[PDB]
């Protein structure tokens, strides 16, 4: 189904079932839908942790280096989960929303203490 | 960031700003 | 197997490419404004809210070139946005205008000049975009000389940075393998990726344009 | 003002014309416009080069509407305009050419120094200063203050109707200030440096109690806020300069009643937070002015004689001087527009017989 304009997109196709979510990590036309036709697979992404606690991630980093070379974009979640592996650097808004949260953590700890100093 | 830079936000955004936000802590706080 | 052919479709699609091009909307139609609800009568689509106060307060160049003789040439035109956002002169000298003489005010129409952003000419002209913006503004003539006055600023930018933590132990992994024993830090030179400013203008030639659907 | 050679239309008859009816060119251009084709500039030169009587010159403006709401309205030549005000002038519709002067954007009516002067000076012999400052604010909104000549006769106006006026809209202040401006900022003199004074004065003025934005706003002035503050420093270079340069005691005045008068008594912010505003230095301006008012008088740099006197003496002067430049300028332009106009009849007989051989071929 050749498609008006459009390219290729490396990004998260939803997988699993009801409450139970697993991601495939696909290079496919952006206008295809996001369960559907895919280029290439080239990882897998388990949000739930596992019996030892961990968040498993598989990076194809050989194909999805081909592939950002042959002009593939990438999204959003997937900007960020090749920064928290290193592979990119860390997105701005990992950075922006870490300092948020520190800010809003510092607020919570300062009305706390002000609590129990009236206490 | 410099104080003629953020005038000039708050010129380009007058009327729609919020508070200015300063430097974040340096470490995750914790909760007592 | 030979598909039987189309005529109707093939007829219908050069009917209509022919009447976009003679009853293609003129830039009085398309670019008109109502000041009291800011909403384009072409369409009825209002503007964006950030859009308005410049709406209602600055002119659009062909409100000022429209006054001047030769509708212009040879001056120069900074925009509202560009003096808020930049110390550094920006400014068109205007090179060639194709007024819309449809618009009763002659208020519409296209421009080329040569651009000057942020101190630094380009090499030759091109057209110009957002000429229907409510952000233009007349240099005047005895303020020329001040109003383009610029000296350049040493570019003293970054040449190199590191790898990513993971590409770099794969880079550096790669040589050990290959029996290279260099201590050099694996860098990413960054010299050629020049980056723009975001409100730097883009190409108007290549810019498509509203098509005709009066309401 | 202006020599009977300089307003001498002996020259421009001579010019070589081409015989039409008005009602015929009249017709040409219906039957072009009805069929949504452009008009040629040859054919609006010669719809105004044939005009015959002041009922031709109203229609004659009709088409000159017709043609700059034409394809081709960028394409209105100089000699057409040129010839325009002269035919207004030769058939007493002075009040048509300042309509279409007036209306430029309608009209596309921009003329040169030499025919604003031709314009602006008929209206000095009759006395009409009211028309005859109309057509200073438009030379001002033109920027056209590049020939001496129209900058003293420009200045001569202003301060004949600045002498009389006493009440000031802040819309009369802002025309009055920058038509004072730019003809005071080219001339070198004590009536330049006054002028100065003067303009920026009556800008600063509106600057505070209007704003900036109604200062600027279609006007060939800048952006910058600080009117008041370039007043006080024409006082500051006029007292480190040659003693042949004075200021007048009336643009001193002028000054001195605005800063005591802001002193003494849509919501876009447009100047950033961290810069001063210009109401919160009024006092320092008031203390400036003292200082450089009893520091110029100390220097004897402060000239007694009115503007409007020494603005006669200096036009008795130096305008002599510029009319002789300012003709040679119109003869060369004459000729320049001869050749030109004849280069646009062959290229039309060209065309017609290129067009008889072929189309009776076909």
């Amino acid at each position: 189904k050749a498609y008006r304009g459009g390219h290729l997109t490396i990004r998260l196709a939803l997988g699993g079932c009801t409450n139970r979510p697993f991601y495939r990590i696909v290079a496919a036309h952006n206008k295809c839908p996001r369960d559907g036709r895919f280029v290439e697979q080239l990882g897998s992404y388990d949000p739930l942790p596992n019996s030892h606690g961990e968040k498993l991630v598989a990076l194809n980093l050989d194909r999805i280096r081909h592939w950002i070379g042959c002009g593939a974009h990438l999204s959003k979640p997937m900007e960020k989960l090749l920064g928290l592996a290193g592979f990119f650097p860390l997105h701005p808004m990992m950075i922006t929303n870490a300092e948020r949260l520190r800010r809003k953590r510092a607020r919570e700890v300062l009305l706390a203490s002000q609590k129990t100093d009236a206490e | 960031p410099p104080e003629r830079e953020l005038s000039r936000l708050r010129r380009l955004y007058q009327g729609h700003l919020q508070e200015e936000s300063g430097p974040p802590p340096e470490s995750m706080p914790k909760m007592p | 197997k030979k598909v039987r052919p189309r005529l109707i479709a093939e007829l219908a699609r050069r009917v209509r490419a022919l009447r976009e091009q003679l009853n293609r909307p003129r830039d009085s139609q398309l670019y008109a404004v109502d000041y009291e609800t800011l909403t384009r009568p072409f369409s009825g689509r209002r503007l964006p809210v950030r859009a308005w106060a410049d709406v209602r307060r600055e002119s659009r160049l062909l409100q000022l070139l429209g006054r001047l003789p030769l509708f212009g040439l040879g001056r120069l035109v900074t925009r509202k946005s560009w003096l808020w956002q930049h110390d550094e002169p920006c400014y068109w000298r205007l090179t060639r205008v194709r007024p819309d003489y449809t618009a009763q005010n002659l208020d519409h129409g296209k421009a080329w000049g040569i651009l000057t952003f942020k101190g630094k000419t380009e090499s030759e002209a091109r057209e110009i975009e957002h000429v229907m913006y409510h952000d233009w503004r007349l240099v005047p003539k005895h303020e020329e000389e001040a109003f383009t006055a610029f000296t350049p600023a040493p570019e003293d930018s970054l040449a190199s940075v590191p790898y990513p933590p993971l590409l770099r132990a794969m880079i550096i992994a790669e040589r050990q393998k290959n029996g290279d024993t260099s201590t050099e830090e694996p860098m990413l030179n960054v010299q050629r990726i020049r980056m723009e400013p975001w409100d730097y203008p883009a190409k108007q030639e290549d810019k498509g344009r509203a098509k005709g659907t009066p309401v | 003002l202006l020599s009977s050679a300089y307003v001498d239309s002996h020259k421009w008859e001579a010019r070589e014309k081409e015989h039409y009816c008005l009602a015929d060119l009249a017709s040409l251009m219906d039957k072009t416009f009805e069929r949504k084709l452009p008009v040629s500039s040859l054919t609006i030169s010669r719809l105004i080069d044939n005009i015959s009587s002041r009922e031709e010159i109203d229609h004659a403006e009709y088409y000159l509407y017709k043609f700059r709401h034409s394809p081709n309205c960028w394409y209105l030549r100089n000699w057409t305009i040129h010839t325009w005000i002269r035919q207004c002038l030769k058939y007493d519709a002075q009040d048509k050419a300042l309509y279409t002067l007036v209306n430029k954007v309608q009209y596309g009516i921009f003329p040169d120094n030499f025919t604003f002067n031709l314009l602006m000076d008929s209206f000095i012999k009759k006395e009409n200063y009211k028309d005859a400052l109309s057509v200073v604010f438009e030379v001002m909104m033109q920027e056209a203050f590049e020939v001496p000549s129209t900058q003293l006769l420009s200045l001569y106006v202003l301060f004949h109707c600045l002498a009389k006026k006493t009440d000031f809209s802040w819309e009369e202040e802002r025309n009055f200030g920058a038509s004072l401006l730019l003809p005071g900022l080219k001339q070198k003199n004590s009536v330049g440096f006054s002028s100065q004074l003067y303009g920026y004065a009556l800008l600063g003025k509106v600057e505070l109690q209007q704003g900036l934005r109604a200062v600027y706003h279609n006007m060939p002035l800048i952006w910058k806020p600080g009117y008041l503050d370039r007043a006080l420093q024409v006082m500051e270079k006029v007292a480190a300069s040659p003693e042949d340069i004075k200021l007048c005691r009336e643009a001193l005045d002028v000054l001195g009643a605005v800063l005591k008068a802001l002193t003494s008594a849509e919501k876009l912010v447009e100047q950033l937070d961290i810069e001063e505003t210009e109401q919160s230095k009024l006092p320092q301006y008031l203390e400036r002015f003292k200082a450089l008012h009893s520091k110029l008088q100390a220097l004897g740099k402060i000239e007694s004689e009115g503007l409007l006197s020494l603005t006669t003496q200096l036009v008795k002067e130096k305008l002599s001087t510029c009319e002789a430049e300012d003709i040679a300028t119109y003869e060369q332009n004459l000729q320049q527009w001869h050749l030109d106009l004849v280069q646009l009849i062959q290229r039309e007989q060209q065309q017609r017989e290129q067009a008889k051989q072929e189309y009776q071929a076909q």
